[PDB]
Formats: C-alpha cells, sequence, structure tokens
RNA sequence: GCUAGUAGGUGGGGUAACGGCUCACCUAGGCGACGAUCCCUAGCUGGUCUGAGAGGAUGACCAGCCACACUGGAACUGAGA
RNA sequence: CCGCAGAAGAAGCACCGGCUAACUCCGUGCCAGCAGCCGCGGUAAUACGGAGGGUGCAAGCGUUAAUCGGAAUUACUGGGCGUAAAGCGCACGCAGGCGGUUUGUUAAGUCAGAUGUGAAAUCCCCGGGCUCAACCUGGGAACUGCAUCUGAUACUGGCAA
RNA sequence: GGCGGCCCCCUGGACGAAGACUGACGCUCAGGUGCGAAAGCGUGGGGAGCAAACAGGAUUAGAUACCCUGGUAGUCCACGCCGUAAACGAUGUCGACUUGGAGGUUGUGCCCUUGAGGCGUGGCUUCCGGAGCUAACGCGUUAAGUCGACCGCCUGGGGAG
C-alpha cells in the first residue's frame, strides 16, 4: 500500500537545423506509511513513461525519517547553493502547512505536523534536491542521547 | 547622597573658579558604546591644588553666579 | 537574447507602455474646459470627438477626452477628470466623466445600470 | 585572535571535530576552560584535560561519531563592545524544546537550561544545538 | 562659519525663586568638523488600518497641549479674562 | 407577548476570461471601447458592445485618490559584497573604533528582586447582564524604562601588580 | 607605474643575525598629506631612424585610404595645478588554522661533504588534500567553513555622471 506522486517537468522542445525537436522528463516521489520516503528522476519518448522511469527510481528503499510521533524533533540542514533551507516543526496537532511546491516529499509517508514554504527559491527542482539530502543526514531520538553522553 | 563626578582639570581663567569638563553620564537608548559628549562643569575653586594634571571629585552646591554650582572634595587621580 | 533590441516588443499584448507625464498634486480633477478643439487630420478618421484643454498649473499645457455619448459637452462646464489614454488619440492624457451639471451624456441607454447610473426599463 | 577574546575556542573546536581528529590543543584563558567544564557535563565531548598547572594549556577529546562534527550546527552570536544581554524569561528555548545554548551570568558560565532553572538573566555566548 | 549683556569677572540691584533673567564698569571672553549657523516640512500621545513584526504610516475618538472664536496687538476690571 | 387573517408584503448588484468564480448565441472591423498586472479587438473579438442563462454573495456587488502586501529590503532588534547596486590606483599622520591577559580587587552598566509609577476603554484572557449577536461591562493580568534600595560576580569599564 | 650597458655621490627599501636596553611607545583610517598610466597648459628648445597628422602619385562604384619614397608628433622632460579610466582573490584589516605532502625557488644548521644532496629549516611563490560545505562545470583550511574592529561604498528601471 505504498504512495506515488510527481512534482515537476520541463516544456523541453526546441528549434534546430531544421523544424522542431521535442523531449519529455519528470521528477517524482514515493513513500511507506511507517515514516519512509524517497525520490528520483526519469526521461522517455512518452510522458506517462517518463513518470514510470522516475517512480521505479523513487522506490529505492525509502529513508526512515525521525518522526516521534505526529511531528519531528530537529530541523535538519537542507544545504543548497542559496535555498537555504530549514523547516519549522510544529507542536503535534496542527497540520502539514509546508510548501506545496515540494510538500509530496513529506505527504507520501503521512507526516501530520511540519511547516515552511520555499524560503529562497520558487523552483521545485531547487527545494526538492535540497530536502531529500537533509532527510538522509538526520539522527534518531537515540543518537542525540549519545551525541550528549554515552 | 552627593552625586560625585570624575572631573579632569582641563581649564583655568579666574581666581576662585575652574572648569573640569568630562562626558555627561546621563545616557540615552543608542548603539552599544559609552555616552561620549561633554558637559560644562564650572566649579567654585578656592585652593587651586588640583592645578593642571589631576582628576578631582566634585559635589552639589548653590550657583551663587551663572552656572557655577559645584565644589571640590579630593584627588581621585594624582597630577597626570 | 539582445536586451536593447528585445525590450520593446517580445511576447506580451496588454503591455506597460503608456507615457503619463506631470503630477503636481493628483491626476483626477474638476476640469474647466478652457477652450474646445474639433480638428487635426489623421488616418483615424476622428469626427465629432471634440477634445478640450484644461487650465491647471502643471509646467506645460494639457488636454482631455469626451469620455462617451452626449453631444452638448460645452466649454463653460466643469465636469470631472480621470486617467486612461485610448490608442486612437495623440496629445491627450486623460478622459472625462461627463454626467454631472447640465451635460447629460446618457440619454435613455438602459444598459448603463451601475456602469454610469440609470433606472430600470419597463421590467 | 586578540580582536575577539575568547572566540578562537568555538571556531577551533568546530574545525577540530570535523578534521577526523580525536584531539584539539591550545593555551588556557579566563572563560575557555569554563566552556570546556560545561561540555564534559553536557557530554557533547568525550573529555578535557587541563595540562601544566603552573601556567596551563587546554586540551579537548573530540567525539568523532560518523566522521562529522557533534557541534556542526553551533552559532557564536555575542561580540566585542556590542554585548547581548537577556532576562530569565527572554533566555533561549532551542530546537522546538530539545535544547541547548550556553550563557554567562552572575554565577559563572552555564547553559540556557541551567540559567532558566536558577531564575537568571545573562549574556548570550552560543546557541549550541 | 555663529556670538554683543553675549562671555567671565566686578559690584549695583531686586525676582516668590536660579541667573549676562539683566543695567553700568573692568575686560575679550563664549562655540565649531564627538555637527557652532540655518532651516526643510511636521502637531505630538496614549492608541493603532494592518501584527512573529522589528518597519511603511496617522494625530484626528477621549482628553491632554494649545490657541482662539473679524484682522488683532494689548493693558485695565474680576479669586477665576 | 397572546388570539385572528394572508405566503402574505421584503432584494438586488458585479456580471459572466483565467485571478476566489458559472458561457455561449452573436455583433462591429484594433468601429466604438475596458486599459490594472495580465489579457483583449488585426472578419468567425468567450469578459468590448447587444442579449439569453444562471453565479459569486445577499443590503449588500463591483470598484476607487493611494502605500505597504505576496516578496525577502536601510536591518542596535532583520544584510547582501562572482552578481542588480557590489573593498572606491594611493596612505604621510590628526581626531576617532579594537587595544595584550590574568591574580588581588570594584560593582557604575549585567542580572535577580523589594517598593513605587502607567487612577479608567486595553491589546491578552475568563465571568456575565438585556431574548440576545452585538452591546454593556466586571474580574484577573501584563506594560523593557524611571525611582529608591537589598543582593549576586560570568561579560561591559576600571584600580593595583 | 617602471628603467634594463656599469658607475661617482646622496644610498629607497631591505633583512639574515650573536646580542644589548626600555616595557603596547601597537594595529588600521574618513575630509586631508603626498604620489598619480592616457591627456591639455606649457616657457626655451634638445630637433637621428619609424610613423597618426603633413604631402601626393596610385588601385578608384565617392578612397574623405591603407600604401610607397618623403612625414611630424609620439622617443623623453628640467620644473609643475595633474584624480585617474581597464591598477578585478570580479575581493581589506588579519589571528589562530598544524591529516598535509607535491614542485618552482632561495638564504641557510648537520654529514668520512665518498654523491647526481642525504638528515633537515624559515622565507618568497605555487601545486590542488579531507571531514564539511555541496546546483552543472566543482570548489576541497588558511581559500568562500566557522569568527571578529569598520574608515567606507550598497536607495531598483529612466533620470547621470
Amino acid at each position: 500500500e505504498l504512495q506515488e506522486k510527481l512534482i515537476a517537468v520541463n516544456r523541453v522542445s526546441k528549434t534546430v537545423k531544421g523544424g522542431r525537436i521535442f523531449s519529455f522528463t519528470a521528477l517524482t516521489v514515493v513513500g511507506d506509511g511507517n515514516g519512509r520516503v524517497g525520490f528520483g528522476y526519469g526521461k522517455a519518448r512518452e510522458v506517462p513513461a517518463a513518470i514510470q522511469k522516475a517512480m521505479e527510481k523513487a522506490r529505492r528503499n525509502m529513508i526512515n525519517v525521525a518522526l516521534n510521533n505526529g511531528t519531528l524533533q530537529h530541523p535538519v540542514k537542507g544545504v543548497h547553493t542559496g535555498s537555504r533551507v530549514f523547516m519549522q516543526p510544529a507542536s503535534e496537532g496542527t497540520g502539514i502547512i509546508a510548501g506545496g511546491a515540494m510538500r509530496a516529499v513529506l505527504e507520501v509517508a503521512g507526516v501530520h505536523n511540519v511547516l515552511a514554504k520555499a524560503y529562497g527559491s520558487t523552483n521545485p527542482i531547487n527545494v526538492v534536491r535540497a530536502t531529500i539530502d537533509g532527510l538522509e543526514n538526520m539522527n534518531s531520538p537515540e543518537m542525540v542521547a549519545a551525541k550528549r553522553g554515552k | 547622597k552627593i552625586r560625585t563626578l570624575q572631573g579632569r582639570v582641563v581649564s583655568d581663567k579666574m581666581e576662585k573658579s575652574i572648569v573640569v569638563a568630562i562626558e555627561r553620564f546621563v545616557k540615552h537608548p543608542i548603539y552599544g558604546k559609552f555616552i561620549k559628549r561633554t558637559t560644562k562643569l564650572h566649579v567654585h575653586d578656592e585652593n587651586n591644588e588640583c592645578g593642571i594634571g589631576d582628576v578631582v571629585e566634585i559635589r552639589e552646591c548653590r550657583p551663587l553666579s551663572k552656572t557655577k554650582s559645584w565644589t571640590l572634595v579630593r584627588v581621585v587621580e594624582k597630577a597626570v | 537574447a539582445t536586451v536593447n533590441q528585445l525590450v520593446r516588443k517580445p511576447r506580451a499584448r496588454k503591455v506597460a507602455k503608456s507615457n503619463v507625464p506631470a503630477l503636481e498634486a493628483c491626476p483626477q480633477k474638476r476640469g474647466v474646459c478652457t477652450r474646445v478643439y474639433t480638428t487635426t487630420p489623421k488616418k483615424p478618421n476622428s469626427a465629432l470627438r471634440k477634445v478640450c484643454r484644461v487650465r491647471l498649473t502643471n509646467g506645460f499645457e494639457v488636454t482631455s477626452y469626451i469620455g462617451g455619448e452626449g453631444h452638448n459637452l460645452q466649454e463653460h462646464s466643469v465636469i470631472l477628470i480621470r486617467g486612461g489614454r485610448v490608442k486612437d488619440l495623440p496629445g491627450v492624457r486623460y478622459h472625462t466623466v461627463r454626467g454631472a451639471l447640465d451635460c447629460s451624456g446618457v440619454k435613455d441607454r438602459k444598459q448603463a445600470r451601475s456602469k454610469y447610473g440609470v433606472k430600470r426599463p419597463k421590467a | 585572535s586578540m580582536q575577539d577574546p575568547i572566540a578562537d575556542m568555538l571556531t577551533r573546536i568546530r574545525n577540530g571535530q570535523a578534521a577526523n581528529k580525536a584531539a584539539v590543543t591550545m593555551p588556557s584563558s579566563k572563560l575557555k576552560v569554563a566552556i570546556a567544564n560545561v561540555l564534559k557535563e553536557e557530554g557533547f565531548i568525550e573529555d578535557f584535560k587541563v595540562e601544566g598547572d603552573t601556567k596551563p594549556e587546554l586540551e579537548l577529546t573530540l567525539k568523532y561519531f560518523q566522521g562529522k562534527a557533534v557541534v556542526e550546527s553551533i552559532q557564536r552570536v555575542s561580540r566585542p563592545g556590542l554585548r547581548i544581554y537577556k532576562r530569565k524569561d527572554e533566555l533561549p528555548k532551542v530546537m522546538a524544546g530539545l535544547g541547548i545554548a550556553v550563557v554567562s551570568t552572575s554565577k559563572g558560565v552555564m547553559t540556557d537550561r541551567a540559567a532558566r532553572q536558577a531564575g537568571l538573566g545573562g549574556e548570550i555566548i552560543c546557541y549550541v544545538a
């Protein structure tokens, strides 16, 4: 009962010699209801085929986000060129008011409580490529204990 | 209950008066450094012993003539 | 791709371009119609649309349009002024709202409802 | 580093604890082995050694978990001449309530958390977490 | 680029009370680039059209100031103009 | 309020692209017209201009003179300096900002509080009283500073060495 | 910036050192103090060889021209108001930074100096090494990742130099 969504595409079609040339791309995400989320990209000759090549790529294992229980405990660095980025937790009862430009990165696993919209760039490819690499760099509730003792 | 200012001996003209002008210690809400702007400490001197190089302590008394209220106490800092 | 060539005419069709010169106070006004003009040969075949000038301390002279229907828009009248330069017209920079005073405009045109202010037909 | 006494502590330890080292060494100073005393109690380090008691030095044992710094998110805000002072009710509350920061008040250096429990105000040395 | 009773002493005075607040005299002293001259355009404040808010902005609810009510400058009379 | 007497006696504006929102049947030739960012009309004009249906909301609908919105911006409280704009070939000294760093030391600023101010409509929260929404209010509160003092010693400034 | 012959005098900066003696006399700067590539003003001239201008014959769709002999100024400049542009780490003051090794170089401690430099060490320069940082070219500790004292400059189109 896994979860599957897209977020972006290019109009990618140009003048050449010569008439017109065309191509077809995607950027997609997947998730498991036990706090697991993932992403990737595809290309094809056909549009619903550039979605499939993407979503088969997003199915790679899906990172377990530190979610205890309806919210999360630390804003991980989504480091990028100038995006910046930092999420803002909310106190376990109020909803996923985050950037619909990328929100499917947190929505596909069910996560009820987190916000922040897209603080330094209104291009999804930028706040996507940033978010997933902060989510792999995280720490469990159990790790931060060791980080501050033994 | 005297206010005791830190007066540097900076000017003399008259026989039984001097001016010991330092910075005005009544602050306002500004940047984050000291209150560095002067005030006109006319002192009724009588003994001249603080001369030229000292730091005096001064106290609140009657302006018997134009703005010259203060009187002397002692040497806070010795002649240089 | 070459900006001092591109900037003029790319792709938009409402466009910004307008030129709206002077200010001195506000652009709306009362408009002493100062003198009435009926002339100036052009390719837009501009009959009956009798523009006027306006004595306003602005630094240079200024002129204003008939706004809409109503033949007797007379040069002694002092109806109201607003901005909006229709592409039909050189020299002008504002159009009237000409319904006050003795001016009429809207004689019997039932469709005006709130647009200019009219009462209902035999409904 | 004499333009900003004691800042070269926090900089040198964040380079230190990224640079794959178990260790980072310097001379001691009026407030730095104080900061070391908090970190060993807050266990964000393994240990420190005050070495050479007649005129000592300052040696910290860095917590090289995963080969990334335990302090990678730190921020030294307060700076020379232009201090930053905050009441008992203004004091930091950081990462949604997980904590921590380090302050200076009338009872030493301590954390935000320790300064709150005391009922104190003070200088804002570093948001740690 | 600014000081004239202005700046300091001298002493007369007299203010409910400070003083170049000021007469007269001995005398040239006061300030300035750690803003001395001189002015822009402003009613100001608790409050708030708008609240993470930090800024854009408004004096005009109630008074609190004025300041008047013809242009008024002013003394009289009245505890109180 | 209680009996009779009738659904009686009470509703419309923007309109209708796409913006939060529902569309065709046609007209006139960038005619005449909206002109806010857009977008529209160059003989098949979705809102221009006539009409037919229904829509957004119901004493309410469009819209206006402007300024900030969203948008982040004169930033002690909030910053970019390869970029818009962006370390200005060049530094004799005169004022200025930063002056080494620790012991013995101080408490003026730093902080904690004692007591006072901010009588009354707050903003923030609860409890009511009119039939009651309003409205009319009662209660609790929180007002960086300022005063006048009991403390506490890590910073800001110092004194001694 | 800016010369190249070697040298008389005045002898910029050096800056490698046994030491000696006082204790921050210290950093870094606006308006200023000087210097100041291209250029005007020059006042009298020093007046090669080339070549903008100067003079022509030529190849001419008009050459208002390049040649090609002739051709000055520029060559430099005693003296001196010189702002100044293209002198971009698109970028100043710098202290710690001690996984580092790899060259170009250079004053130099130590060797049976058997040696084409072996054991080393500071400087003036470059090669290009992690954890981070992280668009794509990748940049990877003195460097943009932390961290700091301002003397700035940074007010968006067109207003403009």
